[PDB]
DNA sequence: ACGTATGCTATAATGTGTGCAGTCTGACGCGG
DNA sequence: TCCGCGTCAGACTCGTAGGATTATAGCATACGTG
C-alpha cells in the first residue's frame, strides 16, 4: 500500500480478487487521435493515409503531376494555457512537402525535366489535450465516438413488404466505406433484381452480362447439371441418389434390375440408401418428364448450324425429338427444385430484356444517367467506375474483412474493389438463405455496428480537404503554364482548413464538453452515439436499435442512456470495454485451460463471444484450481443455462464489466430497479461540486479511479519529497532511482486555480499534501473540484431519516435542516464571465472611458479612470462593470427631451451609452479582468497595469524556474565532486558561480560535470528566449472580429446558497425539490440529541423500487458509527495500541474481505494520520454487484454499537414528545443538481416583442412570456372562460393597440377588455396573398 | 423520358452544329453583314463550349443552369463583335468573353447586399495576397500583415474585410436541433413595450399640466420656441416672428418660464430624482 | 423473456439478473417517450372534430 | 435586419425572390436580343423552377438548397403545418403577465391558495403597482413609479401586497391535458424563488414535486378576475368532467 | 471630379453527373 | 373495374444550450449629379 492510501483506507467488501485492474478510462479518445497525427512510414493511418490515397494528383492531360513527399507538425502557436484565454483554436501548423514533376509530350515519359520540390502549409489542425479534449475558440470540446453500420455485405429480409403475399422477401446489400451501394432482392415471383444505389430495380442477370457472362455461363455457375442420354430408343438420365430427395416419384423409377418407388409415392431416406448402395448411375425415364425441364447450354444442329433450342428454354416433347434426330444423344439440363436448389436466375433471365455484355452496360447506364445518349465508352466507363475503380470504390480493411468472413472466405485482407467473384458469391449466399441453409445477419448485433472514434473521423474530414484541392490542382495544371506556375500557387490552404473546422464545430459529434463534474467529463468522453452524419435519426430511429442487445454484455452499459427521444441511440462504453483493432467492441475474459481458470486474459470480439460458452463471475474459483462446483451458471449463443466444468471455456473477469463508469459508482446497484438506476447515474453526472469536497462514506472503490483518470487532479509523475507546497503550485524533489542523471530532477506542477467551467461553476486544485512529505510515484498531489484524497467526491453525505413531516416531503419533496445551510456545505460556486465590446458603427468608433452620460457618482465609484471595475470589487445588478460609449447620430432629441436636457443640462456628448452592467439579479466578487485590444489604437491605463503584472509576474516566475532548476543542478555536481576529490567545507568557501570551474579526474563523472555545466548554460541561454516569448505575447495585440476594436472580459464570483426550489437527489434516482429549510429547533433528533440533516419521504421508495438508497443509508450509518467511536477515542486522547486493535478489528470483519490490511505493518505516526481522517466516518467500498450483504452490514452496525435494525428512537423537534415509533436514520451521500432555482425563476409584465409575429419573445434568456399553446387554449375553451383566452390571444400577445391600451387602462384601475385583432393573423393574410390567393376580410 | 431542366437543354445542344475553321469564317462573314440564320447558327453551335467553361465556374454564387444562361450571353456578344477576316479561330476569341460574362454575373447575384465591382475587385487582391502570406507564415494573415505586404492603409484592408462578412438566414435552425430559429429570438427594434410607450404618454401629459400651471405669456413663449404647442421649433431670435418681436425679453422670459417650472419639479418629487434619467 | 427474474431487491440481483431486467426496463421506457405521441396526437384529432 | 455583431441576416424569401427577378430580367434581355429558342426554352424552364421554388420549394423536384446545405424556406412553408403561422404563431402564443418557476409543496395552504414568490408577483403586477401608486399620490408620473419599484423600497411591498389581495392567478402545468391543467388560486406572497402548490390539486396537473415548473398567468380584466374566481377557481373545480368522480383526493 | 458601369482582350479550347440511400402506416391517383 | 405501386400526409407540450464559409482579371472609356 502507498502513502496517499495510508492517510485514508476504504474498507472493501469485495470477495472477487481483481485479476484485471480497471484501465485508464480515457483510453479510446487519446489512442484514437494518436493514430490520426501518427506519421506511419508504410501502414498508412490518419494523414499519411489521406495523402497516399488522393496523391499523387496528375493534370487532366497527364503531362504534369503533383506528388506527396512528407509532412510534419510544428509546435502550437498558442499553448492550451493561452488558447483557453485568448479564444482561438489550439492547433498546430501543417507543413507538407510537395513535388511537381512534369513529363515530355512527344518523348515517351521525360520524368527528369523539372523535379521542383518545396514545403507548403495548408490548414491548422486542432490538437487534442492530455485529457482528450479539443480547444476550439477557447472551449475544451469533446468529439463523441460514432456508432454506424459496418461496411461489407449484409443479408436482410423485410418480413412482409406486401403482407398481401406475406412472403418473406430476402435481400442482400454490399455496403462500402466509399462508393456506390449494390443490392440484390427477390420479388413475389422470386425474380432476382439488382438496384444500384437503391435506384431503379433491374433484373439481377443484367449485372452478370455486364461482367461478360453468356446465358450458358450464368446457368452453369448457379444451377447444377442433369445429364440426359438417348440410347437407341429408351430415353435415359443420370441420377445422383441424393436428388429425388423429399420429392414424389412422378414416374415409375426402375434401374438395371429393380422397381424402387411406385408412381405418386414419396421417396424416403430408405429408398435413397437403397439406390445409393446399389450404386445406381443411369435410369431409363419417360419423354413426358422433360416437358418442363430447362435446357442448359446451347445446342446447334451439327447439320444446318442453327440453334435448335437456345440456352435456358423450357423443353417440350417436339423440341426433344428435334434434338434427338439432330444428332445429340447427350443433353444437359438445370437441376431445378422448388424446395432446395431453387430456379431463380432461370426465371429472372426470362424477365431480363437485355442480350449481350455491351447491351447490359446500356440499361445500367440508362438507369443512373437517363436521357444522355449512350456510347461504348460512357456505358463502360460508368459501370467500371461504380464498384471497379481504385478511385470511386473502397471497401477498406474492415469492409473486405467483414465481407470475406460473411462469405466464409479464405482471406482476411484483400482488395478495396469488388471483383467479379465477390458479386456472384454474394448473389450465391443470398440464394443459399432463400433455399434454407444460411442465416441472415441482424444490424443490432455489435458485430455489424462498428465504432468510429475521432481520429478516424478527423482522417475522413481531412480527405475532403484534399479532394477539394484535387479540383484546383488539375484545372490549374493543364491550361496554366508548366514552368512558371509553382505548386503552392495551385494549392489552397483554406479548403482543408475550412473542411476540418467544419468538423471541429458544426458536426453533431463535436459538442461543448459537459465539465460540471469529473464524472460528467469522463462519461461524456466515453459517450458513443449513432446520430449525426452517416448514422441514424430520431425521425428515422426504430425500437430494435435502441433495445439492449445481448452483445452489449461487457461492451456497452445496459443502464446508461438519456431518457429523451435520443434514448436508445446514445450509450456509454462499459468499464473494461475496449475497441477491436478493426472497429467492433471486445470484452476481457479469463481463459479456462483444461478446467484450470488461468490468469491469462483474452479480449473476445463481438463475433467470437457467441462461439465459446462463458461462465459468470458469480462462479467460485478454488484458489488456483477450477470451479468449486461441478455445475456452473454460464451463457452463450445469446442464452443462459447451467453447464459442466469441462464445457466452460471462458469466464467474466470482474463483476463490473456489464455496466459503465456512470453505473460503477452506484453502491448496491444490485438492489435497484434499472429504471431508477438509469436516472440515478444520469443525475450523478449533473452533481455540481460543492464548496468543500466531502468524501462519500458509502462508495464502490471506483471513486479514486474516476477522479485520477478524469485529468482534473494533478498526480505525481515521479516519486520523492515535496520540496515546496503552495496554493498556486507544487514543487517535488525526485528520488535518485527515478531521477534522470542528465537533468536536475525537480518536477513543476502549477495547479489550475479558481476559474470558469463550460457550465459556469468553480474549478479549483487544492494541494492534498503537506510541506516536505515523502510521496510515491503516481500519487495524487492536488485534488480537483470534486475529489478528496484522490477519491471522487460529487456531493455530500449527511444524517438522513426516512419519515413524513407535515407533508413537507409530499411527492419526494425534501425537508433539509438549517444546520446544513449553516455549515454552507451544499452552498455552490458559480464563476460567471461577462464581456464588453467596443465596435465600429457607421457613425464612428466606440471606446472605453469612465466618461458616461446620465450617471451617478455612485456607479463610477467602483470603476477606475480607464473605466474598468477594480479587482476584488463586490458588484450587484445595476452597477456597471465596464464603461462603454458609442456614437449618437442624427439623434432626434424629442421636444420633451431637448427641453429636459436644456433645464437640468448635461448635454450628453454626441456619444451613446451601452456600458456593460451587472445583469439584473446577479451579485458576486470580481476575481480578475482581461482586456483584448486590436494591434493598434492606444490602450487603457488599466490595460497597462495588467500588462505590468503579467510581465513582472512572468519575470519572477521564470526567475524562480531557473533558480530552483539551478539549485537542483548544482545539488548533483556537489555529490559528483565528493566522489574523487573529497573536501567538504574548503570547497564551499567561495560562491557557486565558480563551481563549473572545478573538475575531476579522467572519469565518467568528469563527462557528467561537462553535461551539467553546458546544460546549466543551455538553461541560461534558454531563459532569455523563454522571457522573449512571454514578453512578446504580452505586448502582442489580439486579432478580433471585423468591426470590433477592443473587448474587456470580466470574471465575477457568485456564491449561491441552497433555498426552496433547489433540486437535489441521491444516486438511486431519488429526485426531489427542497420545499422548506426547517429551523434547527424543529428538526427531529435522536435520544442523544444530534439532529437529522435531511428528512426524506418513505413513499418515494416502494413505488420506485430503489432500495439501494436504504442500504446506502444503513451502511452510511454503520460507517459513521465507526467514525463516531474513532472520533471519541481521538478526542479522549487515548493510545496508539487501543486504536490499532479496534481499527484492525474493523478492517477485518467481512466474510472473505478482498483487502486484508494488517496494521502491525503501519507505524505509530502512520496510524494516527489515518485515524484522524477515519473520524468523520470509515469510508466503505461496495462493489457494484459484489457489494456487502445484510450479514456484513448488521455485523458492522454491532461494531459501531448501532442498532441491528437501522431504525432509531426519534423525537419531534417542534414538540419534544417522541414519535409513535422508530424511523430509519443513517448517512446518505446526496448531490446538488445543476437545476438550481435562481437559474429557473422568471416573470414578465411587458417587455421585448417579436420581429414579425409581434408577440413576445421566448425564454428568461431574452425575457419572454410563457407560451400559451393550443392545448393551453382548449383548457379555457372547456372552462367557458372566453375573455381569459381572448385576453391571452390579443393584449398579452400581438394586438398592438390592445397591449399598450390595456396597460394604460390597468394603471388607471379600469381593467377593461379592448381588443382589435392580433398582428400575426394580419401577416397570414398577406402571406396567402403573396402565394397568389385572393384572401380578403369579407365584412358584415 | 427526361424531366430534368438540366438534361433537356444539354440534350438540345448535343444536336447542334460543330463548325470547322473555314465554316466559322463562312457563317461569321455573313453574320456581321446580318444573315440572321448565320447569327443563330454560330450561337447554337458553340453552346457546347459555354457548358465546358461553366464546369469550372460553379459553386461560387449561382447554380450550373444560371452560369450557362449568363455564359450564353457572353457567346452572343462575342458573335456581335467577331472578326472573320482575321485568320485566328473563333473558339479562342469566344472563351475570353464567356469567362468574363460569368465572373461578372457571379459578382452581382452572389451577395444579397449588392457589391459593385470597385470594392470587390480590390477585395480579391487583398484575399489573394492572404494566400501567399498564409502558406509561408503558416498563420492566417491579419489586417496588418496584409497591409505590410501591400504597403497600403490599415482601415482600407479592414474596411474591405468588413464587406466580406457573410449573412446568416433568420429562418436558420439553432444548434443541431430545429427547435427555434433566430426570428423566435431577435427582438423588434422599433416598438418598445407599453411600459416605454406609456412613459412618454404620461411624461408628456404631465408637461401639458405644467404648461397650464405657468403664466399665459410664459407658456406662449416657452412652448412655441421648442415647438411643443406651436408648429415649428424656433430659436430665441426667431420667436420675434409671432408677437414677441424681441431678442432680450424672449431670452429673459424663456428662462423665467423654466425657473418657475424647476420649482414645480422639486415640489412634485422629481428634480434630482428625475436627474439620473 | 422465457426466463424471468428470480431474485428481489432485498436479496440482490446477480450480474445477468440485472442484464435481463434491462431488456424490459429499456423497452418500457422507450414506449414512455415514443408511444406518447400517438396518444397525444389522438387528443388533437378528437378536439378538432369536437 | 442587421445583427449587434455588425453581421446582417435575411429571410430565405429575399434569396428566393432574387432568383425569380434575375431570371425574369434575363428573359427580358434575351427577348430583346431575339435569341434562339433553345436558349429561351432554358430561360423559361429556369423561371418556372424559380417561381415554383418560391411558392413551395420542396415539392416539384429537389428543394433549392442554400448556404448551410439546407433547403431555402419558401412561402407555403410559413403557412404549412406545425412550424407554420397557424399552429405556432396564432393558435399558440407567448403571453405577457406570465412567469414560471420550480414548484414546491404548500401543506399549510388551504385549497383556494398557492404560494407566489414576491419578486415574481412584483414584476407580474407592474402596471397595477403604478396604478395604485398614482391614486395614493406617491407617484406623480409613471417613470417615477418605475423607479420606486426598481429600488424595491419598503412601502412599495405593502402596495404590491394590497393589489394582490382578492386577486386570482392562473397556474398552468405542462402538459395541458384536460381543463384542470389550469386552476386559479388566491396568491400568497412568499419570500423565496419557489412556487408553493396545494397537495390535493396536484392530482389534476399530475404535478410531482421532483423538479416540476408551473407557468403563472395574471388575469388582467375584471371579467378575467371573475372568470378565474367563478370557473377556474380550485374550489369550484372538484369532480373530473370525464367521470363524475372527485380528482381532489388525498394521496 | 467622383462613383458607378460598361467594354474588350484574337493559340486552341465545343454534351453535366456527385453524394445519402433501417420510417411507416394509410390513402389515393394514373396506367396496365 | 380491379390491382399494383407511385406519391404524399401525419408522428404529444412547455421549459434550456451555443457559432462561421469561397471568390469572382485588369485596365480604359461610358453613364449620372454637385
Ligand atoms: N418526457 C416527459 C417527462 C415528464 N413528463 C411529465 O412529467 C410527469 C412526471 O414525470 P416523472 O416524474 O418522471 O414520473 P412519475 O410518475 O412522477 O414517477 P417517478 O416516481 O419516477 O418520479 C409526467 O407524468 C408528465 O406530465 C412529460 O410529459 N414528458
Ligand atoms: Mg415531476
Ligand atoms: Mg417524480
Amino acid at each position: 500500500y502507498s502513502y496517499t492510501e495510508k492517510k485514508r483506507i476504504r474498507k472493501d467488501f469485495g470477495k472477487r480478487p481483481q485479476v484485471l485492474d480497471v484501465p485508464y478510462l480515457l483510453s479510446i479518445q487519446l489512442d484514437s487521435f494518436q493514430k490520426f497525427i501518427e506519421q506511419d512510414p508504410e501502414g498508412q493511418y490518419g494523414l499519411e493515409a489521406a495523402f497516399r490515397s488522393v496523391f499523387p494528383i496528375q493534370s487532366y492531360s497527364g503531362n504534369s503531376e503533383l506528388q506527396y513527399v512528407s509532412y510534419r507538425l510544428g509546435e502550437p502557436v498558442f499553448d492550451v494555457q493561452e488558447c483557453q484565454i485568448r479564444g482561438v483554436t489550439y492547433s498546430a501548423p501543417l507543413r507538407v512537402k510537395l513535388r511537381l514533376v512534369i513529363y515530355e509530350r512527344e518523348a515517351p515519359e521525360g520524368t527528369v525535366k523539372d523535379i521542383k520540390e518545396q514545403e507548403v502549409y495548408m490548414g491548422e489542425i486542432p490538437l487534442m489535450t492530455d485529457n482528450g479534449t479539443f480547444v476550439i475558440n477557447g472551449t475544451e470540446r469533446v468529439i463523441v465516438s460514432q456508432l454506424h453500420r459496418s461496411p461489407g455485405v449484409f443479408f436482410d429480409s423485410d418480413k412482409g413488404k406486401t403482407h398481401s403475399s406475406g412472403k418473406v422477401l430476402y435481400n442482400a446489400r454490399i455496403i462500402p466505406y466509399r462508393g456506390s451501394w449494390l443490392d440484390f432482392e427477390f420479388d413475389p415471383k422470386d425474380n432476382l433484381f439488382v438496384r444500384i444505389d437503391r435506384r431503379r430495380k433491374l433484373p439481377a442477370t443484367i449485372i452478370l452480362r455486364a461482367l461478360n457472362y453468356t446465358t450458358e455461363q450464368i446457368l452453369d455457375l448457379f444451377f447444377e447439371k442433369v445429364i440426359f442420354e438417348i440410347r437407341d430408343n429408351k430415353l435415359q438420365m443420370e441420377l445422383v441418389p441424393e436428388r429425388l430427395r423429399g420429392e414424389t416419384a412422378s414416374f415409375d423409377i426402375e434401374a438395371n434390375g429393380k422397381v424402387y418407388v411406385e408412381k405418386g409415392r414419396r421417396i424416403t431416406a430408405r429408398h435413397i440408401r437403397q439406390l445409393e448402395k446399389d450404386d445406381v448411375k443411369l435410369i431409363e425415364v419417360p419423354v413426358e418428364y422433360i416437358a418442363g425441364k430447362v435446357v442448359a447450354k446451347d445446342y446447334i444442329d451439327e447439320s444446318t448450324g442453327e440453334l435448335i433450342c437456345a440456352a435456358n428454354m423450357e423443353l417440350s416433347l417436339d423440341l426433344l425429338a428435334k434434338l434427338s434426330q439432330s444428332g445429340h444423344k447427350r443433353i444437359e439440363t438445370l437441376f431445378t427444385n422448388d424446395l432446395d436448389h431453387g430456379p431463380y436466375i432461370s426465371e429472372t433471365l426470362r424477365v431480363d430484356p437485355t442480350n449481350d455484355r455491351l447491351s447490359a452496360l446500356v440499361e445500367i447506364y440508362r438507369m443512373m444517367r437517363p436521357g444522355e445518349p449512350p456510347t461504348r465508352e460512357a456505358a463502360e466507363s460508368l459501370f467500371e467506375n461504380l464498384f471497379f475503380s481504385e478511385d470511386r470504390y473502397d471497401l477498406s480493411a474492415v469492409g473486405r474483412m467483414k465481407f470475406n468472413r460473411s462469405l466464409l472466405r479464405e482471406e482476411i485482407e484483400g482488395s478495396g474493389i469488388l471483383s467479379k467473384d465477390d458479386i456472384i458469391d454474394v448473389m450465391k449466399k443470398l440464394i443459399d438463405i432463400r433455399n434454407g441453409k444460411g442465416e441472415v445477419d441482424d444490424i443490432d448485433h455489435l458485430g455489424n455496428r462498428r465504432i468510429r472514434s475521432v481520429g478516424e473521423m478527423a482522417e475522413n474530414q481531412f480527405r475532403v480537404g484534399l479532394v477539394r484541392v484535387e479540383r484546383a490542382v488539375k484545372e490549374r495544371l493543364s491550361l496554366g503554364d508548366l514552368d512558371t506556375l509553382m505548386p503552392q500557387d495551385m494549392i489552397n490552404a483554406k479548403p482543408i482548413s475550412a473542411a476540418v473546422k467544419e468538423f471541429f464545430g458544426s458536426s453533431q459529434l463535436s459538442q461543448f464538453m459537459d465539465q460540471n463534474n469529473p464524472l460528467s467529463e469522463i462519461t461524456h468522453k466515453r459517450r458513443i452515439s449513432a446520430l449525426g452524419p452517416g448514422g441514424l435519426t430520431r425521425e428515422r430511429a426504430g425500437f430494435e436499435v435502441r433495445d439492449v442487445h445481448p452483445t452489449h454484455y461487457g461492451r456497452v452499459c445496459p443502464i446508461e442512456t438519456p431518457e429523451g427521444p435520443n434514448i436508445g441511440l446514445i450509450n456509454s462504453l462499459s468499464v473494461y470495454a475496449q475497441t477491436n483493432e478493426y472497429g467492433f467492441l471486445e470484452t476481457p475474459y479469463r481463459k479456462v485451460t483444461d478446467g484450470v481458470v488461468t490468469d491469462e486474459i483474452h479480449y473476445l470480439s463481438a463475433i467470437e463471444e457467441g462461439n465459446y460458452v462463458i461462465a459468470q463471475a458469480n462462479s467460485n474459483l478454488d484458489e488456483e484450481g477450477h470451479f468449486v462446483e461441478d455445475l456452473v451458471t454460464c451463457r452463450s449463443k445469446g442464452e443462459s443455462s447451467l453447464f459442466s466444468r469441462d464445457q466452460v471455456d471462458y469466464m467474466d473477469v470482474s463483476t463490473q464489466q456489464v455496466v459503465s463508469v456512470g453505473a460503477s459508482l452506484i453502491p448496491f446497484l444490485e438492489h435497484d430497479d434499472a429504471n431508477r438506476a438509469l436516472m440515478g447515474a444520469n443525475m450523478q453526472r449533473q452533481a455540481v461540486p460543492t464548496l468543500r469536497a466531502d468524501k462519500p462514506l458509502v462508495g464502490t472503490g471506483m471513486e479514486r479511479a474516476v477522479a485520477v483518470d478524469s485529468g482534473v487532479t494533478a498526480v505525481a509523475k515521479r516519486g520523492g519529497v515535496v520540496q515546496y507546497v503552495d496554493a498556486s503550485r507544487i514543487v517535488i524533489k525526485v528520488n535518485e532511482d527515478e531521477m534522470y542523471p542528465g537533468e536536475a530532477g525537480i518536477d513543476i506542477y502549477n495547479l489550475t486555480k479558481y476559474t470558469r467551467s463550460n457550465q459556469n461553476t468553480c474549478i479549483n486544485q487544492m494541494p492534498c499534501v503537506s510541506l516536505g512529505e515523502p510521496v510515491e510515484r503516481g500519487d495524487v498531489l492536488a485534488d480537483g473540484p470534486s475529489t478528496d484524497l484522490g477519491e471522487l467526491a460529487l456531493g455530500q453525505n449527511m444524517r438522513v431519516a426516512f419519515m413524513p413531516w407535515n407533508g413537507y416531503n409530499f411527492e419526494d419533496s425534501i425537508l433539509v435542516s438549517e444546520r446544513v445551510v449553516q455549515e454552507d456545505r451544499f452552498t455552490t460556486i458559480h464563476i460567471q464571465e461577462l464581456a464588453c465590446v467596443s465596435r465600429d458603427t457607421k457613425l464612428g468608433p466606440e471606446e472605453i472611458t469612465a466618461d458616461i452620460p446620465n450617471v451617478g457618482e455612485a456607479a463610477l465609484s467602483k470603476l477606475d479612470e480607464s473605466g474598468i471595475v477594480y479587482i476584488g470589487a463586490e458588484v450587484t445588478g445595476g452597477d456597471i462593470l465596464v464603461g462603454k460609449v458609442t456614437p449618437k447620430g442624427e439623434t432626434q432629441l424629442t421636444p420633451e427631451e431637448k427641453l429636459l436636457r436644456a433645464i437640468f443640462g448635461e448635454k450628453a456628448s454626441d456619444v451613446k451609452d451601452s456600458s456593460l452592467r451587472v445583469p439584473n439579479g446577479v451579485s458576486g466578487t470580481v476575481i480578475d479582468v482581461q482586456v483584448f485590444t486590436r494591434d493598434g489604437v492606444e490602450k487603457d491605463k488599466r490595460a497597462l497595469e495588467i500588462e505590468e503584472m503579467q510581465l513582472k509576474q512572468a519575470k519572477k516566475d521564470l526567475s524562480e524556474e531557473l533558480q530552483i532548476l539551478e539549485a537542483g543542478l548544482f545539488s548533483r555536481i556537489r555529490a559528483v565532486l565528493v566522489a574523487g576529490g573529497v573536501e567538504a567545507e574548503k570547497l564551499d568557501k567561495l560562491p557557486r558561480d565558480r563551481w563549473l570551474e572545478l573538475g575531476l579526474t579522467d572519469e565518467e563523472k568528469q563527462n557528467q560535470l561537462e553535461q551539467l555545466a553546458e546544460q546549466y548554460d543551455e538553461l541560461k541561454h534558454e531563459f532569455e528566449k523563454k522571457l522573449e516569448a512571454k514578453r512578446r505575447k504580452i505586448t502582442q495585440g489580439d486579432d478580433l472580429a471585423p468591426g470590433v476594436l477592443k473587448i474587456v472580459k470580466v470574471y465575477l464570483a457568485v456564491k449561491r446558497r441552497i433555498q426552496p426550489g433547489d433540486k437535489m437527489a441521491g444516486r438511486h434516482g431519488n429526485k426531489g425539490v427542497i420545499s422548506k429549510i426547517n429551523p434547527i429547533e424543529d428538526m427531529p433528533y435522536d435520544e442523544n440529541g444530534t439532529p437529522v440533516d435531511i428528512v426524506l419521504n418513505p413513499l418515494g421508495v416502494p413505488s420506485r423500487m430503489n432500495i439501494g438508497q436504504i442500504l446506502e443509508t444503513h451502511l452510511g450509518m454503520a460507517a459513521k458509527g465507526i467514525g463516531d467511536k474513532i472520533n471519541a477515542m481521538l478526542k479522549q486522547q487515548q493510545e496508539v495500541a487501543k486504536l490499532r486493535e479496534f481499527i484492525q478489528r474493523a478492517y477485518d470483519l467481512g466474510a472473505d474481505v478482498r483487502q486484508k490490511v494488517d496494521l502491525s505493518t503501519f507505524s505509530d505516526e502512520e496510524v494516527m494520520r489515518l485515524a484522524e481522517n477515519l473520524r468523520k466516518g470509515m469510508p466503505i467500498a461496495t462493489p457494484v454487484f459484489d457489494g456487502a450483504k445484510e450479514a456484513e452490514i448488521k455485523e458492522l452496525l454491532k461494531l459501531g454499537d448501532l442498532p441491528t435494525s437501522g431504525q432509531i428512537r426519534l423525537y419531534d423537534g417542534r414538540t419534544g414528545e417522541q414519535f409513535e415509533r422508530p424511523v430509519t436514520v443513517g448517512y446518505m451521500y446526496m448531490l446538488k443538481l445543476n437545476h438550481l432555482v435562481d437559474d429557473k425563476m422568471h416573470a414578465r409584465s411587458t417587455g421585448s416583442y417579436s420581429l414579425v409575429t409581434q408577440q413576445p419573445l421566448g425564454g428568461k434568456a431574452q425575457f419572454g412570456g410563457q407560451r400559451f399553446g393550443e392545448m393551453e387554449v382548449w383548457a379555457l375553451e372547456a372552462y367557458g372562460a372566453a375573455y381569459t383566452l381572448q385576453e391571452m390571444l390579443t393584449v398579452k400577445s400581438d394586438d398592438v393597440n390592445g397591449r399598450t391600451k390595456m396597460y394604460k387602462n390597468i394603471v388607471d384601475g379600469n381593467h377593461q377588455m379592448e381588443p382589435g385583432m392580433p398582428e400575426s393573423f394580419n401577416v397570414l393574410l398577406k402571406e396567402i396573398r403573396s402565394l397568389g390567393i385572393n384572401i380578403e376580410l369579407e365584412d358584415e | 423520358r427526361v424531366l430534368d431542366a438540366t438534361q433537356l437543354y444539354l440534350g438540345e445542344i448535343g444536336y447542334s452544329p460543330l463548325l470547322t475553321a473555314e465554316e466559322e469564317v463562312y457563317f461569321a462573314r455573313r453574320a456581321l453583314r446580318g444573315d440572321v440564320a448565320s447569327r443563330r447558327r454560330m450561337i447554337e453551335s458553340n453552346l457546347r463550349l459555354v457548358v465546358k467553361i461553366a464546369r469550372r465556374y460553379g459553386n461560387r454564387g449561382l447554380a450550373l443552369l444560371d452560369l450557362i444562361e449568363e455564359g450564353n450571353l457572353g457567346l452572343i456578344r462575342a458573335v456581335e463583335k467577331f472578326d472573320p477576316e482575321r485568320g485566328f479561330r473563333f473558339s479562342t476569341y469566344a472563351t475570353w468573353w464567356i469567362r468574363q460574362t460569368i465572373e461578372r454575373a457571379i459578382m452581382n447575384q452572389t451577395r444579397t447586399i449588392r457589391l459593385p465591382i470597385h470594392i470587390v475587385k480590390e477585395l480579391n487582391v487583398y484575399l489573394r495576397t492572404a494566400r501567399e502570406l498564409s502558406h509561408k507564415l503558416d498563420h492566417e494573415p491579419s489586417a496588418e500583415e496584409i497591409a505590410e505586404q501591400l504597403d497600403k492603409p490599415v482601415d482600407d484592408v479592414s474596411r474591405m474585410l468588413r464587406l466580406n462578412e457573410r449573412i446568416t438566414s433568420v429562418d436558420t435552425p439553432l444548434g443541431g436541433d430545429s427547435e427555434k430559429a433566430l426570428l423566435d429570438i431577435l427582438a423588434d427594434e422599433k416598438e418598445n413595450g407599453p411600459e416605454d410607450t406609456t412613459q412618454d404618454d404620461d411624461m408628456k401629459q404631465s408637461i401639458v399640466k405644467w404648461l397650464f400651471e405657468l403664466n399665459a405669456k410664459q407658456r406662449e413663449v416657452l412652448a412655441r420656441r421648442f415647438g411643443l404647442l406651436g408648429y415649428e421649433a424656433a430659436t430665441l431670435e426667431d420667436v420675434g416672428r409671432e408677437i414677441g418681436l424681441t431678442r432680450e425679453r424672449v431670452r429673459q422670459i424663456q428662462v423665467e418660464g423654466l425657473r418657475r417650472l424647476r420649482e414645480i419639479l422639486q415640489t412634485q418629487g422629481l428634480n434630482i430624482e428625475a436627474l439620473f434619467l | 423473456i422465457e426466463t424471468p427474474i428470480t431474485a428481489n431487491f432485498r436479496e440482490g440481483l446477480n450480474v445477468l439478473q440485472y442484464f435481463i431486467s434491462t431488456h424490459g426496463a429499456r423497452k418500457g421506457l422507450a414506449d414512455t417517450a415514443l408511444k406518447t405521441a400517438n396518444s397525444g396526437y389522438l387528443t388533437r384529432r378528437l378536439v378538432d372534430v369536437a | 435586419v442587421p445583427l449587434d455583431g455588425g453581421r446582417f441576416a435575411t429571410s430565405d424569401l429575399n434569396d428566393l425572390y432574387r432568383r425569380v427577378i434575375n431570371r425574369n430580367n434575363r428573359l427580358k434581355r434575351l427577348l430583346d436580343l431575339a435569341a434562339p429558342d433553345i436558349i429561351v426554352r432554358n430561360e423559361k424552364r429556369m423561371l418556372q423552377e424559380a417561381v415554383d421554388a418560391l411558392l413551395d420549394n420542396g415539392r416539384r423536384g429537389r428543394a433549392i438548397t442554400g448556404s448551410n446545405k439546407r433547403p431555402l424556406k419558401s412561402l407555403a412553408d410559413m403557412i404549412k403545418g406545425k412550424q407554420g403561422r397557424f399552429r405556432q404563431n396564432l393558435l399558440g402564443k407567448r403571453v405577457d403577465y406570465s412567469g414560471r418557476s420550480v414548484i414546491t409543496v404548500g401543506p399549510y395552504l388551504r385549497l383556494h391558495q398557492c404560494g407566489l414568490p414576491k419578486k415574481m408577483a412584483l414584476e407580474l403586477f407592474k402596471p397595477f403597482i403604478y396604478g395604485k401608486l398614482e391614486l395614493r399620490g406617491l407617484a406623480t408620473t409613471i417613470k417615477a413609479a418605475k423607479k420606486m419599484v426598481e429600488r424595491e423600497e419598503a412601502v412599495v411591498w405593502d402596495i404590491l401586497d394590497e393589489v394582490i389581495r382578492e386577486h386570482p392567478v392562473l397556474l398552468n402545468r405542462a402538459p395541458t391535458l384536460h381543463r384542470l391543467g389550469i386552476q386559479a388560486f388566491e396568491p400568497v406572497l412568499i419570500e423565496g424563488k419557489a412556487i408553493q402548490l396545494h397537495p390535493l390539486v396536484c392530482a389534476a396537473y399530475n404535478a410531482d414535486f421532483d423538479g416540476d415548473q408551473m407557468a403563472v398567468h395574471v388575469p388582467l380584466t375584471l371579467e378575467a378576475q371573475l372568470e378565474a374566481r367563478a370557473l377556474m377557481m380550485s374550489t369550484n373545480n372538484i369532480l373530473s368532467p370525464a367521470n363524475g368522480e372527485p380528482i381532489i383526493v388525498p394521496s
